[PDB]
């Protein structure tokens, strides 16, 4: 069973460096090249480089010449990619990609998310969204000014929720959540969004007031 | 660098369709082309290598074709797992380069958005900020244009839009639009309007409140 098991999510400050590992198993390690691919803004894939683990010899995309440093440890069957002097533009998902040296047939690792930012960890501000008629009512919570990602939004602990992807307002995240409930149920009973942010150890309930 | 132009960049399709994705290379690549799938919330899987050879565990309904500089991936009778992203990759020259991708999305019936507008909370106003929020929920197709209006006149600065992916239960889309102001700026004006244009209605859907 071919496995390419990569290291975990990374968060770093600009100017810092990071080293991503790609543990291979279930085949002869030196027999295949190892490639590294960057995926950013969803749709943009770029080949960073490869390494032939047999020679230890490396080939680089021009664009990544001094950004990336691919090595292997032939003894632990592990490929590494080192990224240096990290910028905001380096935040992406990185994949190791084994390729057949003769056919270009490929097997991909699970990917590693890197986030480069100057921000220190910051808990969210959570603002209720109540309206200023109909048989259901939509309410929301605006989860503002937190770092890093991510947060969990839960409504009365428990379907009919939309959770919108976070966006980066000036070094800091914001996301909103909506819920649709019966008008007979609110304001007459309590509706609360709970926002958990692991990184800052915060859990906070905001009741939706009319 | 070899450029790979991939067509189309997204397409709404149906189960049982025959779908063709094209990949045009800026020079002949001698069949040194792969096709790749990324299913939603997953990594990548190789489908085809050297133009026309199926990777392992790829069903027969997938085929690749073409030569010189012009290549294509055909999915015969599209099945549920085939709702994914597809990419070509060139390996005739260094650097390897990729097509921009193709998303296959689920075609379904049109649905009007349910639109809701929200004034700033008291607590945020306390912070000096004022975020007006508009949800547009459970609409199809995905294309929707949003405008904010302050006292019947548009504002474009400080608007932040986030779209959902295709919904796992009704195949619709939803999005939020947030207009961020200072309290100062906010206090000056009275009427706040979120205005959506969408194929399901030849007039805008407007949602508004009064301060
Ligand atoms: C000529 C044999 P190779 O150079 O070992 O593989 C070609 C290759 C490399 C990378 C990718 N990829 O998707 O990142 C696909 C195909």
């Amino acid at each position: 069973e071919v496995q390419l098991q990569q290291s975990g999510p990374e968060l770093e400050k600009p100017g810092a460096s990071v080293k991503i590992s790609c543990k291979a198993s279930g085949y002869s390690f030196t027999d295949y090249n190892m490639n590294w691919v960057k995926q950013s803004n969803g749709k943009c894939l770029e080949w960073i480089g490869n390494i032939d683990p047999y020679y230890g010899s490396t080939k680089y995309n021009q664009k990544f010449e001094d950004k990336a440093t691919l090595t292997v440890d032939k003894s632990s069957s592990t490929a590494y990619m080192q990224l240096k002097s990290l910028t905001s533009e380096d935040s992406a998902i990185y994949y190791c990609v084994r390729s057949n040296k003769y056919t270009g047939s490929v097997y991909w690792g699970q990917g590693t998310t890197l986030t480069v930012s100057s921000a220190k960890t910051t808990p969210p501000s959570v603002y209720p969204l109540a309206p200023g008629t109909g048989s259901s009512v939509t309410l929301g919570c605006l989860v503002k000014g937190y770092f890093p990602e991510s947060v969990t939004v839960t409504w009365n602990s428990g379907s009919s929720v939309h959770t919108f992807p976070a966006l980066l307002q000036s070094g800091l995240y914001t996301m909103s959540s909506s819920v649709t409930v019966p008008s007979s149920t609110w304001p007459s009973q309590t509706v609360t969004c709970s926002v958990a942010h692991p990184a800052s150890s915060t859990t906070v309930d905001k009741k939706l007031e009319p | 660098d070899i450029l790979m132009t991939q067509q189309p960049s997204s397409m709404s399709v149906s189960l049982g369709d025959t779908v063709t994705i094209t990949c045009h290379a800026s020079q002949g690549i001698r069949s040194n082309i792969g096709w790749l799938q990324q299913k939603p919330g997953k990594s990548f899987k190789g489908l085809i290598y050297l133009g026309t050879n199926l990777e392992d565990e790829v069903p027969s309904r997938f085929s690749g074709s073409g030569s010189g500089a012009d290549y294509s991936l055909t999915i015969s009778s599209l099945e549920s797992e085939d709702f994914a992203d597809y990419y070509c990759v060139q390996y005739a020259q260094f650097p390897r380069t990729f097509g921009g991708g193709t998303r296959l999305e689920i075609k379904r019936a049109d649905a009007a958005p349910t639109v809701s507008i929200f004034p700033p909370s008291s607590e945020q106003l306390t912070s000096g900020g004022a975020s007006v929020v508009c949800f547009l929920n459970n609409f199809y197709p995905k294309d929707i244009n949003v405008k904010w209006k302050i006292d019947g006149s548009e504002r474009q600065n400080g608007v932040l839009n986030s779209w959902t992916d295709q919904d796992s239960k009704d195949s619709t889309y939803s999005m939020s639009s947030t207009l961020t102001l200072t309290k100062d700026e906010y206090e000056r004006h009275n009427s706040y309007t979120c205005e959506a244009t969408h194929k399901t209605s030849t007039s805008p859907i407007v949602k508004s409140f009064n301060r």
